[PDB]
C-alpha cells in the first residue's frame, strides 16, 4: 500500500534504473533470479511497494523503461540485475532526438507518446493504492528533456489529486557535455515547475566533488556516481516500506517541507560517507551524523547552502537509537544557525527514524530541506541562456520545428520572475 | 606431559577451495581455524601443523603430490604470512614475509618451479612471481581493478589466467624479460561480475564463474567469447565455483543451494541436486567419479554424477562454539549453544542426534534439567525459552528477561527456581510454574555483568561471576548477604568444590586465587601465559584433581591438593572457552573458539 | 555382430538389441516431412517428405576402381596353405576394427578401483584418531 | 467470510481494479480461457471469460465448497458488457425455513416455472454496457412466500465481460453512487 | 500504426540472447534471396567425447556365457515387451515451406 | 534429421522401443565403465559403419 511506480526515463534516467533497481534487490536481498532468498521476516512484509508477484514465485519491478533511442536501451539488460525487467515493457523507436528539446516535445514524442504513454494507465490502474509517480530525468539530454518533461503534463491530467516525485539533474555549469545544455533546460524549466509537486536538483560538478574531497576515491567511473545517486533517493521511501515510531509515507514528507505552492525545491544529503582508508577509525556517533548532514559540502548541488536562508529541514534517520537523541541534537544547530534559519517557522527541521538502515550500516541519515540559497542556479542557467539568446544563436531549430521564439521568450519570462518570487521572501521579515 | 586426544569435531568451509583429495587420496587438506590438519581415510591416524599465527586466507595444493602452499591475513600494520609446506617430509621448508592483509589464492603452474600470489583489496592488489626452490623477488606489477582469484594454466606456464571484478585479463610472463604482459579481453554488452575460473585442459578455450549465475567462454587463443550459459535459468547468486570432467561436462553448485552439471553441448541440465548450505569446495578424486562437496555453512557432502543424489559424511559447528553442558548423572548426550542455533551431539559416536535452532539469536550458558526437563535458554532479546529434548519445539517463552540479553543460567537439584546471570548488573530468579510463568528476583544492584551462578546441593546459597569481579554470593532464600571475595580483576566461570565451601575461581589476571568463606587463600596459583588468561576450570566428584583451560592454546589441568601440574592440552587453537567434565569422568571435552571441537582421554591415574 | 560387440566393449546380446530398435526407420519416416541424413562415414543417406537421394565419397569412389580388386574378386587368390597357419588375433589387432577405441592403462585402471571404494566405506567417520601427533 | 462483519452500504466482492482482482474466487476451466484486457469501450481493465458450453465455464465466489458466504445484503447488482452471445447468472439464497434454494437468470431461455428446488428465470441483455438490478427481495417472497435470509453462494459463468460485483442493498441513483461505483460514460 | 511498429518488435524477438537471434529469416523462407543490393554475383559445433561419462551408479559385473533359462519356465519371469508404433500426429501445424 | 537429432528419439519414449538399451549397461572386461545411457547408442553405431 501507499504504493507509487518507478519511471526512469533519457540517457541520465536509464543506468540510475540499471543501478537504483540493483541498489533495492540488495536492500531487500532479492537474488539475481528474481526469488527471495533473504532473512529477516521484515523483508518482505510491503514488497508489492516495488515489486509485485508473478506466477512461479519469481518477482518483476514494476517500472516502465523508455527512450526515443533503443542503443541505450540495448545497454541494460546487458548489465548485471537486469533478468528482473519484463520483457514486455520495453518501447523504443528507431531514430532519436539528437538534443533536440523541440524534437522530444512537438514532432517525434507526440506519435510515440502514446505507446509509452498507454502502458500507463495498464500500469497505474494495476496498483492496489497509487501513492505517487517518481520521475528520474535529466534536463541537459535534448531527447530526454523534450520526451521525458510532456510525459508529466499528461501523466498529471488525469490524477491531479496524486503527489508527484521527480529527480531531475541539471547540468552545473562547471562542466558542460553537450554545448546545447543551456537551451534545453530553460524551456524544460518553465514547463517543469508546471506540474510538478517535489523536484530535486543535482549537479555533478557537486556530485564528483565530495567524491574528491570526501570520498577520495582514486578513480571514479560513473558506476560509482550512480551508487551515489540512488544513495539519497534510497532514502526517499527507506521509511515508507517498513514500521517505525513515527511512520512517515512519501506525502506528508511533502505536507511538512513545501510552504507555498510554488516554492517547492529541495537540496538532499547522504550518510555516512568516507573514504576507503579511514574505514575503520571514525565512530559512528548522531552528532557525527548530525553535523555531517548539516555538513555544507555533503550537499548534492554546487550551491552553497551557507548562502541562503533555510526554508525547513528534514530529517530521516536510518537505523535504531534513543527518541530523544533525535529532538535535541536538531535544536541546537538551528540555535547555532538562527542567522541561517528563517523566523517566520519555528521548528522548520522535520525528524523521522527509521528502523530498518540500509544493509551494511548502523546508521544512516539523509539530508532534505527547502534552501533558498537555489537563487543563484536560475541566475547562472538563465545568464547562459539569456547571454547567448542575443546572438540569435543555434535559435533556427527549434523555430524550424514548428516553434517559436515567445516560446523562446515566455519560458525566461516565468523564469526569472520565479527567481525573484523565491528571493523575494528571502528580504521579508516579520 | 600433553593431553591424549581421540578425535576431533569441527571443519570450516569458509575459505574456498578447501578441501581437495590429494593425488592418489589417501590425504586431504581441511582448514581449522587457524591450523592445518591431515587425516587418513583407511586409517585414522592423522598428522598435525600449527606453525601460523592468523586464520588461513586461501588453500591449494600443486599437482603430483608436491608440497602446498596458502595465504593467512593478517591486521593491516603486519604482513601477511606464506604457507608453503613441503609433502613426503611433514617438515616446514620455508617461509616468506610479503603483503599487507591477505592474498585472494595461490596456485602453481604445470611444474613445480613456479609460485606467483595475489595480494588482496588492499596493497593494490599486489601480484608477485615467486620462486619454488628458494625466496626471491622476481617481477610483478600492479593492477587497476580488484582481482579475486587467478589459477595457471594446465600447461605452457608462460601464460595465466586472472578474472578480474571488471574485465578477464589475459596475463603473460616471459623468462627472458621480467615484465608481465597484459591484454584486455572485450566483452560488448556485457557487465557481468565473475568469481571463478576454468581453464579447459586443451588452454584453448577457458569457461569462469559470474555472481549473475550465467558462465561464460572465452577461449585463450582470442578473448573473444562464445556462447551465453543455461538459457531461461539461475541459480540466484551466481557460480561459486566451476569444474571440469573427463568428458568435459562442467559441473556446477548454486551457492543459494544446488550442484548442476553443464555439458559441453547445448547447455540444458540432465539431473539437477540440491544441497544444504552453500557449496565452496569442487574437487575431483582418483578415477573420475565421486566428487567432494564441502558448502560454506561447514557442510561435507558427497554425491554421485550423472545422477545427484547427495550424501551427507558429517559438518560441524557454524563457527566460535559457545558452551558446553552434560546431563544430570549422564554423559552419553551432550549440546552446545551456536552463534544463531543449539545442536545435539552424541557421545560415544560424534553423529548428531537432534537440534533446536533460534533464527537471528545468540544464545549463552545451555544447561540440561533433570528429569528431561529441559532444554532452556534466555536470548539475546533476553526471552528465555525451553524446548522438550525429543522434538525442536519450546515448552514456555519468558520475555524481555534482560536488557542486554541473557548471560547465566544453572540448574537447581529440586529445579524449583532458575538462576541466571545479568549482563546489567542484574541476577533474577524465577519460581517456575507449569499453568504460568512468573518471576520474584529481589532485582538488586551490579556494575557489570554476572558471568556465572551457582547453585549448593541445599540450594540455598549462591556464588555470582562478575565482569568488575564483585563475587557476590547471594543468599537466594531471603535476597540479601551481599558479602562478595575481594579482587580488582575481570572474573570468569566460577564453580563449587565438592562438599567444600572452597571456591576455586578465577579472574582477569593470570592467578588461580583461592577464596573461603572466610576470606582464606589456600595458595595463588599463578597460572599464566605471556598474555594467557583461563577462561574455565571446574573441580571432580572427589577433590582429587581440576583440569583447566586458559586463553592460551594449551590446555592446563592441575592438582587442587599442591600447584603441580599433570599433563597439559595441545593441538588447539583459538580462545578456548568452557572445560566441563562428563558425569562418568572419563574424559574432559573442550571446543576451540573458532569452531572446534575436541575430546581429549582424561588421565587414568586420577580416577 | 559377432566380432563387432569385441570391438566396442560392450555385450554380445545388447547389440543385437540395439540394432533392432535403431532400425525402424519407417516409424519415425512414417509421419510426414522429417527428412534425416544417414551418413556414418563413407557414404550419406538422405531422405525428403518420401524420396529418395544419395552419394558416395569418391576417395573410396576411386579405390573401387583401384585396379586392385582382381585379388580380391577371385576366392582363391591367397597360398591357402596359411589358414591355419595364421590365428585369428595376429589378423584381428592388424584390422581397421579394434583400433576404434584407445587402450587405457589396465593394471593401473585396477589401481583407482581399490580406491575410490576405500574411501566411501571408511570415510563414513572422520572423528576417531588413535595418533595425536600434536607437534607435528 | 463477510461473516461478523459490518455491511451497511456496499461489498465489493468482485471488482476489476485490483493486483489480484479474484483471489477468494475459484476458477474451474475446460475449452475457453480466462484473460483481462483493456476494452475499447471503456478505458478500463475488466475481467473476461470466454469459452463454449457455457455450462462448463464459471468462477464460484467462496474459495472452495464447505463454507458460505453468506451476506444480510438484501439487494444484489451487477454489471457487464454484453458480448451478443450466450450468458447466464445464478445465486443461492437461504430462506426463513431451513431449506436452500436458487434462482437462475438465462439468456438462452423462454420458459420459466416456479418450482422447488430451482426456478429458471429469462434475461434480456441491453446493447452496449449496461446495468441490472437484482430485486431479490420481492423474487424471494414471489417463489415460496418465504423472506430473505442471507445469500449463500455467486456464481458467474463464461461469454460475458463483468467489470464490477457489487450489493447496492438499495435502489440507489446513479447521482447517489459514488465515483467508484459509477460507471462513467466513455 | 501499420508500419514501423514490428520494427519495435523484430529487436524483442532478437531481444533474448539464448545463443540464438531472430532476423526475421532463419530458415525455410522462400527459395532464396539476393546475395546483396543487387542481383549475387558469379564468384563468391563441439561434440563430447562419448566414451568418458562411465559408470555412474550400475555395478561393473558381467553375466557371460554361463546362462540358461530352460526348465525355469515359471510363471513369474517377466515377458519380453512387444512393439508398438507412435502415434501419428501429420503436419496440420507445422510450416509450410 | 542430422544422423544426430534421431538418438535423441529413441532413447526419449522407453515404452514405443522398449529394450535393454533404455539404460547403461556392464561392460565385459573390467576394466571399462559403463557409459552414459545415450552414449551407448553412439559408441555401437559408429563402429558399425567402419
Ligand atoms: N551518473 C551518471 N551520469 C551520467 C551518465 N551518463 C550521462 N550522465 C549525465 O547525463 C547528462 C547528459 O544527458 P543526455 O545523455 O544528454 O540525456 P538525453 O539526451 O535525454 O539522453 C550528462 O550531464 C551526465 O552528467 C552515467 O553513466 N552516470
Amino acid at each position: 500500500m501507499r504504493e507509487i511506480v518507478h519511471i526512469q526515463g533519457g540517457q541520465c534516467g536509464n543506468q540510475i534504473g540499471a543501478k537504483f533497481w540493483e541498489v533495492i534487490s540488495d536492500e531487500h536481498g532479492i537474488d539475481p533470479t528474481g526469488t527471495y532468498h533473504g532473512d529477516s521476516d521484515l523483508q518482505l512484509e510491503r514488497i508489492n511497494v516495488y515489486y509485485n508477484e508473478a506466477t512461479g514465485g519469481r518477482y518483476v519491478p514494476r517500472a516502465i523503461l523508455m527512450d526515443l533511442e533503443p542503443g541505450t536501451m540495448d545497454s541494460v539488460r546487458a548489465g548485471p540485475f537486469g533478468q528482473l525487467f519484463r520483457p514486455d515493457n520495453f518501447v523504443f523507436g528507431q531514430t532519436g532526438a539528437g538534443n533536440n528539446w523541440a524534437k522530444g516535445h512537438y514532432t517525434e514524442g507526440a506519435e510515440l507518446i502514446d505507446s509509452v504513454l498507454d502502458v500507463v494507465r495498464k500500469e497505474a490502474e494495476g496498483c492496489d493504492c497509487l501513492q505517487g509517480f517518481q520521475i528520474t530525468h535529466s534536463l541537459g539530454g535534448g531527447t530526454g528533456s523534450g520526451m521525458g518533461t510532456l510525459l508529466i503534463s499528461k501523466v498529471r491530467e488525469e490524477y491531479p489529486d496524486r503527489i508527484m516525485e521527480t529527480f531531475s539533474v541539471v547540468p552545473s555549469p562547471k562542466v558542460s557535455d553537450t554545448v546545447v545544455e543551456p537551451y534545453n533546460a530553460t524551456l524544460s524549466v518553465h514547463q517543469l515547475v508546471e506540474n510538478a509537486d517535489e523536484c530535486m536538483v543535482i549537479d555533478n560538478e557537486a556530485l564528483y566533488d565530495i567524491c574528491f574531497r570526501t570520498l577520495k576515491l582514486t578513480t571514479p567511473t560513473y558506476g560509482d556516481l550512480n551508487h551515489l545517486v540512488s544513495a539519497a533517493m534510497s532514502g526517499v521511501t527507506c521509511c515508507l516500506r517498513f514500521p517505525g515510531q513515527l511512520n512517515s509515507d512519501l506525502r506528508k514528507l511533502a505536507v511538512n517541507l513545501i510552504p507555498f505552492p510554488r516554492l517547492h525545491f529541495f537540496m538532499i544529503g547522504f550518510a555516512p560517507l568516507t573514504s576507503r582508508g579511514s574505514q575503520q577509525y571514525r565512530a559512528l556517533t548522531v552528532p557525527e551524523l548530525t553535523q555531517q548532514m548539516f555538513d555544507a559540502k555533503n550537499m548534492m548541488c554546487a550551491a552553497d547552502p551557507r548562502h541562503g536562508r533555510y526554508l525547513t529541514a528534514s530529517a530521516l534517520f536510518r537505523g535504531r537509537m534513543s527518541t530523544k537523541e533525535v529532538d535535541e541534537q536538531m535544536l541546537n544547530v538551528q540555535n547555532k544557525n538562527s542567522s541561517y534559519f528563517v523566523e517566520w517557522i519555528p521548528n522548520n527541521i522535520k525528524s523521522s527514524i527509521c528502523d530498518i538502515p540500509p544493509k551494511g550500516l548502523k546508521m544512516a541519515v539523509t539530508f532534505v530541506g527547502n534552501s533558498t540559497a537555489i537563487q543563484e542556479m536560475f541566475k547562472r542557467v538563465a545568464e547562459q541562456f539569456t547571454a547567448m539568446f542575443r546572438r540569435k544563436a543555434f535559435l533556427h531549430w527549434y523555430t524550424g520545428e514548428g516553434m517559436d521564439e515567445m516560446e523562446f521568450t515566455e519560458a525566461e519570462s516565468n523564469m526569472n520572475d520565479l527567481v525573484s518570487e523565491y528571493q523575494q521572501y528571502q528580504d521579508a521579515t516579520a | 606431559k600433553e593431553l591424549d586426544i581421540q578425535a576431533v569435531i569441527g571443519f570450516t568451509g569458509k575459505v574456498n577451495e578447501g578441501l581437495i583429495l590429494h593425488p592418489d587420496n589417501e590425504h586431504l587438506i581441511y582448514p581449522l581455524g587457524s591450523t592445518i590438519v591431515v587425516r587418513h581415510i583407511i586409517s585414522r591416524s592423522q598428522t598435525f601443523l600449527r606453525g601460523h599465527d592468523n586464520q588461513i586466507s586461501i588453500i591449494t595444493v600443486s599437482k603430483t603430490g608436491k608440497y602446498i602452499a596458502s595465504g593467512q591475513k593478517t591486521y593491516m600494520g603486519f604482513q601477511a604470512d606464506i604457507i608453503i609446506w613441503d609433502f613426503e617430509t611433514r617438515s616446514l621448508m620455508h617461509r616468506l614475509k610479503l603483503h599487507k592483509v591477505l592474498i585472494q589464492s595461490l596456485s602453481f603452474c604445470c611444474n613445480e618451479q613456479y609460485l606467483a600470489s595475489l595480494g588482496g583489496q588492499d596493497d593494490k592488489n599486489m601480484m608477485i612471481v615467486w620462486d619454488v626452490e628458494q625466496g626471491k623477488a622476481l617481477y610483478g606489477a600492479p593492477n587497476r581493478d580488484v582481482v579475486n582469484q587467478i589459477k595457471f594454466f594446465n600447461n605452457s606456464d608462460d601464460k595465466i589466467i586472472a578474472v578480474l571484478n571488471n574485465g578477464v585479463q589475459i596475463l603473460t610472463i616471459d623468462k627472458a624479460n621480467k615484465k608481465v604482459k597484459s591484454l584486455d579481453v572485450n566483452f560488448g554488452n556485457i557487465k557481468r561480475q565473475y568469481t571463478c575460473v576454468a581453464i579447459d585442459p586443451s588452454d584453448t578455450y577457458c569457461y569462469c564463474g559470474t555472481k549473475t549465475g550465467d558462465v561464460f567462454e572465452i577461449n585463450i587463443e582470442r578473448a573473444i567469447f562464445k556462447r551465453l550459459g543455461p538459457v531461461k535459468k539461475l541459480f540466484s547468486l551466481g557460480i561459486g565455483t566451476l569444474g571440469l570432467l573427463p568428458n568435459g561436462d562442467i559441473i556446477v553448485g548454486a551457492g543459494d543451494g544446488t550442484v548442476a552439471k553443464l555439458s559441453i553441448q547445448n547447455m540444458q541440465v540432465l539431473s539437477q541436486s540440491e544441497v544444504l548450505g552453500a557449496v565452496t569446495s569442487i574437487s575431483f578424486t582418483g578415477d573420475y567419479t565421486h566428487f567432494f562437496c564441502g558448502t560454506s555453512q561447514s557442510n561435507i557432502y558427497w554425491i554421485d554424477t550423472e545422477k545427484l543424489n547427495p550424501e551427507l559424511r558429517n559438518t560441524c559447528h557454524y563457527e566460535r562454539i559457545n558452551d558446553i553442558a552434560f546431563p544430570y548423572n549422564y554423559s552419553d548426550v551432550f549440546a552446545t549453544c551456536s552463534t544463531t542455533d543449539i545442536r545435539v551431539w552424541n557421545a560415544r559416536n560424534r553423529q548428531e542426534l537432534l537440534r533446536i535452532q533460534v533464527p537471528n539469536l545468540e544464545c549463552y550458558c545451555v544447561t540440561f534439567m533433570n528429569d528431561g526437563k529441559s532444554i532452556i535458554s534466555g536470548w539475546n532479546d533476553g526471552k528465555i525459552r525451553a524446548f522438550l529434548p525429543q522434538s525442536g519445539k519450546l515448552l514456555y517463552v519468558i520475555s524481555d528477561a534482560h536488557i542486554h540479553g541473557v548471560t547465566a543460567l544453572s540448574t537447581t537439584s529440586d529445579c524449583q527456581r532458575i538462576v541466571s546471570g545479568g549482563s546489567e548488573g542484574e541476577v533474577r530468579v524465577w519460581v517456575i510454574n507449569k499453568q504460568t510463568q512468573v518471576m520474584k528476583a529481589s532485582m538488586k544492584e551490579h556494575r557489570g555483568r554476572v558471568w556465572s551462578i551457582q547453585v549448593k546441593k541445599n540450594n540455598d546459597q549462591a556464588v555470582s561471576a562478575s565482569a568488575d569481579g564483585s563475587c557476590i554470593i547471594w543468599d537466594l532464600k531471603t535476597f540479601t548477604r551481599l558479602m562478595c571475595l575481594f579482587e580488582s580483576t575481570l572474573f570468569k566461570q566460577v564453580l563449587y568444590h565438592p562438599e567444600e565451601s572452597q571456591l576455586l575461581t578465577t579472574g582477569s589476571d593470570r592467578k588461580i586465587t583461592y577464596w573461603e568463606i572466610y576470606d582464606g587463600q589456600a595458595i595463588r596459583m599463578l597460572d599464566g601465559s605471556e598474555e594467557g588468561e583461563v577462561n574455565a576450570l571446574s573441580i571432580t566428584k572427589e577433590g582429587e584433581h581440576f583440569v583447566s583451560g586458559g586463553e592460551d592454546k594449551l590446555v592446563k589441568l592441575w592438582g587442587y591438593d599442591e600447584g603441580i601440574k599433570y599433563y597439559s592440552g595441545t593441538g588447539h587453537s583459538g580462545a578456548i572457552t568452557r572445560l566441563q567434565i562428563s558425569p562418568d569422568q572419563r574424559t574432559v571435552v573442550s571446543v576451540g573458539a573458532e569452531g572446534a571441537i575436541f575430546i581429549w582421554k582424561m588421565p587414568e591415574e586420577v580416577v | 555382430a559377432g566380432p563387432i560387440a569385441a570391438s566396442c566393449y560392450l555385450g554380445k546380446d545388447v547389440v543385437s538389441s540395439a540394432h533392432n530398435a535403431f532400425i525402424q526407420a519407417v516409424s519415425d519416416l512414417t509421419t510426414l516431412g522429417h527428412g534425416l541424413n544417414i551418413d556414418f562415414g563413407f557414404v550419406k543417406v538422405y531422405v525428403q517428405d518420401r524420396d529418395l537421394r544419395y552419394s558416395y565419397n569418391q576417395n573410396f569412389a576411386n579405390t573401387l576402381n583401384n585396379k586392385n580388386f582382381e585379388y580380391r574378386l577371385r576366392k582363391s587368390d591367397t597360398p591357402t596353405s596359411e589358414h591355419w597357419n595364421t590365428t585369428y588375433e595376429s589378423k584381428w589387432a592388424k584390422s581397421s576394427l579394434n583400433s576404434l577405441l584407445k587402450r587405457p592403462n589396465s593394471n593401473q585402471v585396477r589401481n583407482y578401483y581399490e580406491k575410490t571404494l576405500a574411501l566411501k566405506i571408511m570415510s563414513l567417520d572422520l572423528s576417531t584418531a588413535e595418533q595425536t601427533n600434536y607437534s607435528r | 467470510m463477510f461473516k461478523n462483519t459490518f455491511q451497511s452500504g456496499f461489498l465489493s466482492i468482485l471488482y476489476s481494479i485490483g493486483s489480484k482482482p479474484l483471489q477468494i474466487w475459484d476458477k474451474s476451466i475446460r475449452n475457453g480461457h480466462i484473460k483481462r484486457i483493456t476494452d475499447q469501450d471503456i478505458l478500463s481493465s475488466v475481467l473476461e471469460i470466454m469459452g463454449t458450453n457455457v455450462s462448463t465455464n464459471y468462477i464460484t465466489a467462496p474459495a472452495d465448497p464447505k463454507e458460505t458466504l453468506g451476506i444480510k445484503l438484501p439487494f444484489l447488482v451487477m454489471i457487464i458488457k454484453n458480448l451478443k452471445k450466450y450468458y447466464t447468472f445464478e445465486v443461492q439464497v437461504l430462506d426463513d425455513k431451513n431449506v436452500r434454494r436458487r434462482f437462475r437468470a438465462s439468456n438462452y431461455q423462454s420458459t420459466t416455472r416456479v418450482k422447488p428446488f430451482i426456478c429458471t428465470m429469462p434475461m434480456r441483455l441491453d446493447e452496449g454496457w449496461n446495468q441490472i438490478q437484482f430485486n431479490l427481495s420481492d423474487f424471494t417472497r414471489r417463489a415460496y412466500a418465504t423472506n430473505y435470509i442471507e445469500t449463500l453462494r455467486v456464481q458467474i459463468h463464461a461469454n460475458c465481460r463483468i467489470r464490477r460485483i457489487y450489493f447496492s442493498d438499495r435502489l440507489y441513483s446513479e447521482e447517489e453512487l459514488p465515483p467508484e461505483f459509477k460507471l462513467f460514460l466513455p | 500504426p501499420q508500419q514501423g511498429n514490428t520494427v519495435g518488435s523484430i529487436s524483442k524477438r532478437e531481444n533474448v540472447a539464448s545463443q540464438l537471434i531472430v532476423e526475421d529469416h532463419l530458415k525455410n523462407i522462400l527459395a532464396k534471396s539476393t546475395n546483396s543490393n543487387y542481383k549475387p554475383w558469379k564468384i563468391p559445433q563441439h561434440a563430447p567425447v562419448f566414451e568418458d561419462s562411465q559408470a555412474a551408479t550400475v555395478v561393473n559385473k558381467f553375466q557371460g556365457l554361463r546362462q540358461g533359462t530352460g526348465g525355469k519356465t515359471s510363471t513369474q519371469l517377466p515377458v519380453k515387451q512387444p512393439f508398438q508404433a507412435p502415434n501419428p500426429i501429420c503436419g496440420a501445424f507445422k510450416k509450410r515451406t | 534429421m542430422n544422423l544426430d537429432s534421431i538418438f535423441e528419439w529413441i532413447l526419449k519414449q522407453p515404452i514405443n522401443y522398449p529394450g535393454k538399451h533404455q539404460d547403461s549397461q556392464p561392460r565385459t572386461n573390467p576394466a571399462y565403465k559403463p557409459l552414459e545411457a545415450k552414449a551407448q547408442f553412439h559408441i555401437i553405431f559408429k563402429a558399425t559403419g567402419e
